[PDB]
């Protein structure tokens, strides 16, 4: 299921690890229903597009 | 509006942390010196150092130096954040007499002074307040800005709370980016 991956891996950025991880004030910005930005102290995941891999600009 | 909402700034009396980014005979934006990666760097808007014309030199109170191949720390291509971080050598800071004014944590309502102008020799300033949005990366400010002021830091008595990137509603409210959160939360020491 949706679980965090060990630091032994290269790069992994899933919304789950940012749902919770920084539980104080995790950013919540959504748009178009297909894209959503999230913030955190140990994560950087934010792409309001269809690919979610940064294919807009 | 020029003269009423803005007040002329005495050349040489302007913040030693603010610098004007010039592209030939025209200015492309504003920026400031601050610590983000750990050493020292120049903070400005993304467009200015990406979408706008090629930055040829930096101007500070008439003093202008040439911009060479300077390494860029990181710059998000997003239009909401729109920021760029350039790593400028230390022997360049002194050439213009630029100091490193650190950015601090913004507040719900703090006083800010925005500085801008057509050139570094023709500077003016505005006065407004800064606020924090629900999103820790978005700041709201009433500081009266003009065209070409993008990159101007929100100077407060306590320090810099954010940087002017655009506006929320034309003629109503502007928009600034919270570098504090991007610096110690979004930016990693890997890139």
């Amino acid at each position: 299921g949706s679980m965090t991956l060990p630091p032994e891996l290269s790069i992994i950025e899933i919304p789950f690890d940012d749902v919770e991880t920084r539980s104080y004030e995790f950013i919540e910005v959504e748009i178009k229903g297909r894209g959503k930005a999230k913030l955190g102290k140990r994560e950087f995941a934010w792409i309001p597009e269809s690919g979610k891999y940064w294919a807009d600009e | 509006v020029l003269g009423s909402f803005y007040s002329p700034v005495k050349a040489g009396d302007e913040p030693a942390s603010l610098v004007a980014i010039k592209s030939g005979p025209t200015t492309i934006g504003f920026g400031c010196r601050t610590k983000i990666d750990g050493e020292d760097c120049l903070l400005t808007a993304h467009h200015v150092w990406c979408n706008s014309m090629r930055p040829t030199g930096l101007a500070k109170a008439g003093k202008q130096v040439s911009v060479e191949d300077w390494e860029i720390s990181m710059s998000s291509s997003d239009k909401m954040l729109d920021f760029a971080i350039v790593r400028v050598p230390t022997h360049v800071w002194s050439k213009l007499g630029v100091k490193s004014t650190p950015l601090v944590c913004p507040s719900s309502k703090d006083v800010i002074t925005c500085y801008g102008g057509s050139s570094s020799d023709c500077l003016m300033s505005g006065v407004g307040s800064s606020s924090t949005s629900e999103f820790t990366w978005k700041l709201t400010h009433t500081c009266p800005t003009a065209a070409g002021w993008s990159g101007t830091p929100l100077y407060s008595s306590r320090g810099v709370v954010g940087m002017h990137v655009g506006f929320e509603e034309i003629g109503k409210l502007n928009r600034g980016v919270n570098m504090f959160y991007v610096a110690n939360y979004l930016l990693r020491s890997n890139e």
